[PDB]
């Protein structure tokens, strides 16, 4: 076997609401 | 199988536990998915697969 | 080890085994690096592709068996996994059962 | 260094042995050769090593 997972999480190409 | 006298050998963080867009603060959940097409933030954390 | 085929003792002591993944293994040959963290060696030899720190391997096909056992009495592929289940061959010279 | 001068093993160290997959083929003679169906007979232990990978005859 192997391992080493990762993951990652209209037109116009953003817009958001994130912060703290 | 998996049995009580296994906790003093647990207390496993990014090789058990919770998917990675989970433990993430949820504001860079967000920030994250917006920009993630010129500027990645997914290798920067590890995904726990059990 | 050096001369000759078969088996020769040990068991080894103590306690911590847990989130442990697969085995993996080959042959190498004693080749270009001397050991990691020195330089300029009487120990340091050839020039060539060094199959330790690149990719290459050319000798995992020199195996026969590779039996697998834990504590100094349990086999563990054991219950009968396999059809020669207390080792596993890697190549077999002169079959006669058709494995 | 050298392999002749002072010091000698004792009577000690228990050796504990191991799980051991099980060896047979068995066949010696002091006039014959191992002689299976041929003197050299590739296949793990015993006698002395080989160094042919011979595989199913005709």
């Amino acid at each position: 076997d192997i391992n080493f997972s990762s993951l990652a999480p209209f037109m116009g190409t953003w817009s958001d609401i994130g912060t703290s | 199988m998996a049995t009580p006298s296994m906790l003093p050998q647990w207390a496993y963080m990014h090789i058990a536990g919770q998917d990675a867009s989970e433990y993430l603060s949820p504001g860079l959940v967000q920030f994250a998915r917006a920009t993630d097409t010129y500027f990645s933030l997914g290798n920067k954390f590890r995904n726990p697969t059990v | 080890i050096p001369a000759n085929a078969t088996n020769v003792p040990i068991s080894i002591p103590s306690r911590n085994w847990a989130a442990f993944r697969g085995w993996s293994f080959t042959r190498l040959k004693t080749k270009e690096t001397p050991s990691l963290g020195s330089g300029f060696d009487p120990y340091f030899v050839y020039s060539g592709s060094i199959p330790y720190l690149d990719g290459t391997f050319y000798l995992n096909h020199t195996f026969k068996k590779v039996s697998i056992t834990f504590d100094s009495s349990v086999s563990w592929p054991g219950n009968d996994r396999l059809l020669t289940p207390n080792e596993f061959e890697i190549k077999r010279t002169v079959d006669g059962e058709g494995y | 260094m050298s392999g002749s001068g002072s010091f000698e093993g004792g009577v000690f160290s228990p050796y504990l042995t191991g799980r051991l997959p099980s060896w047979a083929g068995v066949r010696q003679n002091v006039m014959g050769s191992t002689v299976d169906g041929r003197p050299v007979q590739p296949a793990n232990s015993s006698t002395l090593t080989y160094a042919t990978l011979s595989s199913s005859s005709v």
